[PDB]
């Protein structure tokens, strides 16, 4: 990848299960006779994880963005392996099985997926405001999920039923029609910049789009496309 | 030609319209036609004759506090039973309805709740 | 066939907490709970009794469709054994038909559909549980 | 804390959470049906409410304001009705109603009025037996859908006591269903002191065949019994709602404790692995 | 004397949560809870105050033959201490009688059952 980075190009590096890189390092250290470290991991865990994932930077000439799948040993994120990986991470995307039961489109759990760069100073004030509002609405729906399951839609008061419906629509609007896909659904590919996404979700949160029913948000893509779909 | 409300504390059995109704008042049986003058009365054990479009259905009433008005008539009866045809839907009423209440609604459900209260208590003090 | 089985078993695993309270529950929740119990009892199998794919798919088509509802839970295994004996002896034709077109993309074709439905209905009418 | 005791603890609290969630669901269904029963009882209650308002509008003279309608002077004995859950897990509801009953007893004894207890539900019965008061009237094992015939054993006794001069006033303490989440104890007067409602203002003139006094003496006891039945059904609904809230809180607390115990278990697991590998490395060297 | 003690204590240990916040128990579970609490309080002993064999035999005989049931829970240590003091002073002959025939196969001999139950009754009547 560094050849193309040195050529000035932007490169995306995908590493499948960086934890397997960590485990290979642990096995090599064990075979070399080195003393173990804190779960039996290599003593050179930080240095090995720094040799990698530190050439992955944005230089003046080019940049290597990366995306590393991470297998957390059991459910222990504090495990030296995912801990040293998190020491080197700038964003996290959390694919969850429950949403994966029906959403085979990107099943990113918006509440469990975070990003360091999502701050007003970098992505702007508008993007931060919209993202925080979306997360607030989805958190409200997550809190009221148990109430909906137990009581129903009727006990849930005014000014929150609107937010629950809006959260359903917005969790449905995290679908994207892809240029390339598995089991291609036929929908035309769409590439939505951040500038379009921020305003689209802002308008979805601004009352517009309350008319179209929730089920017709499958792979729509843009708020202008939302209006076009409502027109038909 | 008037709406009669057969009201019991447990439930409202009928709020329909009735051609003619006979009140088994304490002093003696009375009949009520739609434009009756205002009246209050104490019913007795007997037959409540809901005569609706020619069909007299005798409803067993053990007590009543019937209120009559020119526009409406209403009885507040302690106990009202069909006591007319096919008994009281004994197919389920007083049978499946009774069992579903004494057993399903009372016995087995309370047994399950006691089981859950228990299993709580035990596995709560297994934490210690 | 088994997609609906997987979905229903997932729903039953979600609702497994309410199983002891099956009496006091919504109608749909009750239907889901007893459906899942029927499926779980169906997946129970003896030792050294593997089932050919035709038998498995016929049984799971009966289960996914609302055909075992009248069967009480503790008799689902006997229902399955009796039904498979019935198909083995009474109706070998439907078993051979199911095996022949197991690879069709639209597997529930009208021919196998009606043959299997007729066999299941005949078994249910002949037997009592 | 040996990465195996904590595992057992985690399993235990997970079982607690499952049981508590199931209790919350069944309590929700219970509240649904209890609210349905309250609304189905509402027509009798309100019809008799305006009937009583109309009747006491006509009966305005003190001489004929006798039997249950009399506003007695020099109150000497007071009876209070308490409705409580038959089972626990209701949270602060039982404690709240019993605190209200105890303090009300305190003021009623402060003014010199001897107090007698009439209790529905095993919790109030047990509490008042333990504190000293013998239950004058005891009724338990009332289902979620009690019949009015089940309350007669206490209501008729209280009304007869009031008629015989035994009690100069009557009260009921019940859990009002303000919201699905918020419930407070409430106090109500059982001596009628009816409201000059629009019905009382209504001047529709009536005819009382058995007699005005007889109709009065026959309807006041039934009106009081209807009020008590309304209070009991309200208390049943509040019981189920309070149990729902208590079990939701307990499930959330159990989930939080499962999270904390999982953190502790992970720490113990890592410590055990570190200890064993350190020992093995020391033995190899 | 100690077989009944061990069995009752085991039953009480099995019945743990019910004692401490289950309030819907009959007087069959609660009876075992009470008796187990009696025996557990009986085992509470100070330091540097050993009890010879006849003393423990007498105390456990009193406890396991229902002679201690009416005593409230917190006062059982004092009841044991007072019964021992009574036994040192009021009747040393019963202590000697217990100690002489503690080795026979059937310990509760009628000579021993008498003059021990008698002492227990005397202490029960005289005190409290």
């Amino acid at each position: 990848a560094e050849y193309f980075r040195d050529e000035g190009r932007d490169i995306l590096l995908f590493i499948d299960n960086i934890f397997r890189f960590v485990q290979a390092g642990s096995e090599v250290s064990s075979l070399l006779g080195r003393m173990p470290s804190q779960v039996g991991y290599q003593p050179t865990l930080g240095t090995e994880m720094g040799e990698l994932q530190e050439r992955i930077t944005s230089t003046k000439r080019g940049s290597i963005t990366s995306m590393q799948a991470v297998y957390v040993p059991a459910d222990d994120y504090t495990d030296p392996a995912p801990a040293t990986v998190f020491s080197h991470l700038d964003a996290t995307i959390s694919l969850e099985r429950s949403i994966a039961e029906r959403a085979i489109f990107p099943a990113v759990d918006p509440l469990a997926s975070t990003s360091r760069i999502l701050d007003p100073n970098i992505v702007g004030e508008e993007h931060y405001r919209v993202a925080q509002e979306v997360k607030r609405v989805l958190q409200r729906y997550k809190d009221l999920k148990d109430i909906i399951a137990i009581l129903g839609m009727e006990e849930l008061s005014d000014e929150d039923k609107l937010t629950v419906q809006r959260a359903r629509k917005i969790e449905l609007f995290f679908s994207q029609p892809f240029t390339v896909a598995q089991q291609f659904t036929g929908r035309p590919g769409k590439y939505v910049p951040v500038k379009k996404t921020v305003e689209s979700f802002a308008r979805l949160l601004n009352g517009e789009g309350d008319h179209i029913p929730e089920s017709f948000f499958y792979m729509q893509g843009d708020f202008d496309d939302v209006l076009a779909a409502y027109e038909a | 030609p008037i709406h009669l409300e057969i009201v019991t504390a447990e439930r409202v059995i009928l709020s329909d319209d009735v051609d003619m109704i006979s009140a088994p008042t304490k002093d003696g049986r009375v009949g009520i036609l739609p434009r009756h003058a205002p009246l209050m009365t104490i019913l007795e054990p007997g037959e409540l004759d809901i005569i609706k479009n020619g069909e007299r259905t005798p409803f067993a009433v053990s007590g009543g506090f019937m209120e009559v008005l020119p526009h409406r008539v209403t009885i507040l009866a302690d106990t009202v039973e069909r006591a007319d045809e096919i008994d009281e839907a004994r197919a389920e009423q007083a049978r499946a309805e009774a069992e579903a209440r004494r057993r399903e609604a009372q016995s087995e459900r309370d047994m399950a709740l006691a089981e859950a209260k228990l299993r709580k208590e035990m596995v709560r003090l297994r934490v210690a | 066939v088994a997609g609906k089985l997987k979905g229903e078993l997932a729903q039953f695993r979600d609702l497994a907490a309410f199983a002891q309270f099956a009496s006091d529950l919504d109608a749909t929740t009750k239907a889901q709970i007893e459906r899942g119990q029927r499926l779980q009892e169906l997946l129970k199998q003896p030792q050294y009794q593997p089932l050919p794919v035709e038998d498995q798919v016929a049984v799971l088509y009966a289960a996914t469709n609302n055909y075992l509802d009248d069967v009480p839970v503790p008799l689902i295994t006997k229902w399955r054994d009796d039904f498979l004996a019935f198909l083995r002896t009474a109706h070998p034709e439907v078993r051979k038909l199911i095996y022949d077109n197991r690879l069709d993309r639209k597997f529930p074709t009208p021919e196998v559909k009606e043959a299997l439905e007729a066999a299941i209905k005949e078994f249910k009418a002949t037997s009592n549980y | 804390p040996s990465s195996r005791e904590i595992k057992r603890r985690i399993r235990s609290v997970k079982n607690v959470a499952q049981i508590t969630r199931a209790m919350e669901m069944v309590s929700a269904s219970k509240m649904r049906r209890a609210q349905r029963n309250v609304l189905a009882t509402r027509p009798y209650a309100d019809r008799m409410r305006e009937v009583m308002a109309n009747l006491t509008a006509r009966v305005v003279g003190a001489a004929r304001r006798g039997t249950l309608l009399e506003k007695r002077e020099t109150v000497k004995s007071v009876a209070l009705l308490v409705v409580t859950p038959d089972r626990g897990l209701c949270g602060s509801l039982v404690a709240n109603v019993l605190r209200r009953a105890g303090r009300f007893i305190t003021e009623q004894r402060a003014m010199g009025r001897t107090v007698d207890v009439y209790t529905f539900g095993r919790k109030g019965r047990d509490f008042f037996l333990r504190t000293g008061f013998a239950p004058a009237g005891e009724a338990t094992r009332l289902g979620d859908a009690p019949k009015l015939e089940a309350i007669l054993g206490v209501a008729i006794s209280a009304i007869n006591g009031f008629q015989s001069g035994k009690y100069d006033e009557l009260y009921i303490i019940y859990s009002e269903f303000i919201n699905t989440l918020v419930q407070r104890p409430a106090i109500k007067q059982l001596l009628p002191v009816e409201s000059p409602d629009i019905s009382t203002t209504t001047n529709v003139d009536y005819t009382y065949e058995p007699g005005e006094e007889e109709v009065l003496n026959s309807i006041l006891p039934r009106y009081v019994e209807t009020q008590i039945y309304q209070a009991v059904l309200e208390s049943i609904a509040s019981e189920h709602s309070a149990r729902m809230v208590a079990m939701r809180n307990a499930t959330n607390n159990a989930k939080d404790l499962v999270r904390d115990l999982t953190l502790s278990f992970n720490k113990a697991r890592q410590a055990a692995i570190t200890k064993e590998v350190s020992e093995i490395a020391s033995g190899a060297a």
